């Protein structure tokens, strides 16, 4: 959006949440996240960010009912899963 | 020679690039011999 | 002391635009003495030749680069070839070549002017240019540049003495500017025997627009051949400063020999001269 | 006992030398003087193992206005002395607000007040950006350049603006000189020969012993603060706990 189609009024707020999310990590008490998301989503160029909603209501009711699992332990992905996963490189170091 | 050998020096390695084949070099050894006689620059236009 | 750190320690090597002239700089650097030898639009690719310009007026507007007189001399080169038509000659040249950088890749405008070198040997796309003229593997591609330069070396220094001549003076008078008056309109009366300036003038415009127009670059090594009488020319202006007339006997004797030469050798560059060399 | 030393007729040798090519009190003289000048690397080659008392000395006294030069002279040493970097990172987690309420409502003064900030910012990511990221609001940038788009005869200003976002937002390169066709109709050659040139001068060295010649005397006493003493050479003051 900055190569084409400037739009301060939105590209601007875009920046807002960018600094929002890089400064900073997020807890629960993710609500203002919630919030300020969807003040930012007054645009929609994409799908993708309607999938990602999607991906932060699970969240939510997954944010509230973490009392009744308190003790899980449940499997997370590595790394090499998530390159793999994603799309980008490894560089293993050496294989002592 | 040298001016094209520092940009060997830059873009390529110490080994010698394609280009620095091809500019000719002088055999040191090719003068006239002119002092047979001994003659300088001096105007000698007056003598004749 | 001149022992320093290049440029590319400090620039960003995820640039394109910087990097060559950090090449620029440093080869400015590794050479003791100054390269008259333009060997810098060598390394610039033919594509941001315009920046140039924008180099030089950087250079002087700034308090750094003790040197800045190069980046000037590079620039009169860039404005001498556009003053010629050759760099069109050399962009249509390359144009097979960006036709496989635009195969290779899955998303590749064929653009106007090409990013690469204006040398036709530095590179591997030699075999893909040369699909004639086999002389680019011959110095003929060397010489075509360096020769360019000694003309424009010349035409610099020789418009001189057409100043000098023609805001002559018998203080600072000397026998090249005595030819040169009898060039000029604004002649002065002392020895009007030596008419030199207009014969040692009209080469270069033989030359100039020989090279405008000759548009082959597969000749008979014609290229080596505008370089020799180049010195031949050096040689005669320099022993035309004071009084050396015998000295000229021997420079109508070498351009007859030249032409003999590159007549033995049948390369057809013959018309545009030799009533100029018998005059 | 120990502390620093500093010789003075070796002073004036590297004073012929540079200038060829081209107690607290006596402190807060020398601070304002390199200040107010405009070259610095020259004050840094004859002044190396005093100079983070300076920056200190910069950093404590203000005046109400001077941050822009702090800022401006600092990020101009940078590169050339990496060892500053504590201190400079320390200011602005103070002094980040006062910049922005300049570039938020801009000036309605010179452009200059401005365009030494958005400098020293572009080197402060140049050298490193995994420090200097939170201390950038780039919403606030581009209401800048939106401004001095719809405005005109400021083309610096932006230049140097999206220069700031082009590595915040870590692009490319053809993104980069798109971006600039739609918002225009240069620098990085520069500051890299600002550096050789330094690098052109050959390694500081310190003497000590009491040489029987013109020397100044730096105590452990007077070390400012956010810097510490040390038998050798001054070491930054950083971290809260220290209580005695």
């Amino acid at each position: 959006n900055m190569k084409l189609s400037p739009n301060a009024t939105a590209i601007m707020e875009g920046l807002n949440l960018l600094k929002y999310l890089l400064n900073n990590i997020v807890t629960p008490e993710k609500f203002q996240d919630f919030r300020n998301r969807f003040n930012r989503f007054f645009s929609h160029l994409e799908g993708h960010p309607l999938l990602k909603t999607m991906s932060m209501n699970i969240e939510k009711m997954t944010e509230i009912i973490t009392k009744e699992a308190s003790v899980k332990f449940e499997w997370f992905d590595g790394m090499l899963v998530k390159a793999v996963e994603k799309g980008h490189w490894l560089i293993l170091d050496n294989a002592n | 020679m040298k001016s094209w050998r520092n940009v060997r020096k830059v873009i390529s390695g110490d080994e010698e690039i394609f280009t620095e084949k091809l500019i000719n070099t002088i055999s040191d050894d090719d003068a006239p011999q002119s002092p047979r006689v001994y003659r300088t620059g001096m105007s000698i236009d007056s003598l004749f | 002391p001149d022992m320093s750190i290049p440029l590319k320690h400090y620039v960003p090597s995820y640039l394109s635009r910087p990097c060559i002239f950090a090449q620029v700089h440093d080869i400015l650097l590794l050479s003791d003495e100054e390269p008259i030898e333009e060997s810098l639009a060598a390394v610039i690719p033919i594509s941001h030749l315009g920046e140039v310009g924008k180099w030089a007026n950087n250079v002087l507007n700034c308090t750094e680069y003790s040197e800045k007189k190069i980046a000037e001399r590079l620039y009169v080169f860039i404005t001498f070839l556009t003053d010629m038509g050759v760099l069109e000659k050399i962009n249509n040249l390359y144009k097979p070549a960006n036709l496989k950088f635009q195969k290779a890749l899955g998303l590749h405008d064929k653009q106007l002017t090409e990013e690469t070198v204006s040398l036709t040997l530095n590179e591997y796309v030699l075999p893909t240019v040369s699909k004639y003229s086999d002389k680019i593997k011959s110095p003929e591609s060397l010489y075509l540049l360096s020769s360019l330069r000694l003309l424009l070396n010349s035409l610099n220094a020789l418009k001189l003495i057409n100043e000098k001549s023609t805001h002559g003076k018998i203080d600072e008078l000397t026998y090249i500017e005595l030819s040169a008056a009898a060039f000029n309109g604004r002649h002065l009366k002392n020895i009007p025997r030596i008419p030199i300036f207009c014969i040692l003038y009209n080469i270069l415009t033989v030359m100039s627009e020989n090279l405008k127009t000759e548009s082959l670059f597969c000749g008979s090594n014609q290229y080596q051949y505008y370089w020799d009488l180049l010195v031949i020319v050096i040689a005669a202006l320099e022993t035309a400063v004071t009084k050396d007339e015998a000295r000229l006997r021997v420079y109508k004797e070498l351009i007859d020999s030249w032409i003999a030469s590159v007549k033995s050798k049948s390369d057809i560059e013959i018309t545009p001269f030799l009533n100029i060399n018998l005059e | 006992q120990d502390r620093i030393l500093l010789d003075l007729d070796v002073v004036n040798q590297r004073l012929i030398l540079f200038n060829s090519a081209f107690t607290s009190e006596n402190l807060d003289n020398l601070a304002g003087t390199i200040l107010h000048s405009r070259s610095i690397t020259g004050h840094v080659f004859l002044y190396k193992h005093i100079f983070l008392e300076i920056v200190a000395r910069w950093i404590k006294d203000s005046k109400k206005k001077d941050y822009v030069l702090v800022i401006e002279k600092l990020a101009s040493i940078i590169t050339i002395f990496p060892v500053a970097m504590p201190l400079i990172e320390d200011y602005l987690d103070k002094e980040n607000d006062h910049f922005i309420t300049i570039l938020q409502n801009p000036s309605t003064q010179k452009d200059s007040d401005m365009f030494k900030i958005l400098l020293a910012y572009y080197r402060l990511l140049y050298h490193n950006k995994e420090v200097f990221a939170r201390f950038i609001q780039p919403d606030i940038l581009y209401q800048l350049v939106d401004l001095l788009t719809k405005e005109q005869e400021n083309q610096v200003v932006i230049f140097l603006a999206l220069k700031v976002l082009s590595l915040y937002l870590d692009m490319g390169e053809k993104t980069l000189n798109d971006m600039l066709d739609t918002y225009i109709k240069f620098l990085e050659l520069n500051e890299a020969k600002r550096c050789a040139n330094f690098s052109k001068l050959p390694s500081v060295p310190e003497c000590f012993t009491i040489e029987k010649k013109s020397s100044y005397f730096i105590i452990e006493p007077q070390d400012l603060t956010k810097v510490a003493s040390i038998c050798g050479v001054i070491v930054p003051k950083v971290h809260t706990h220290d209580k005695v």
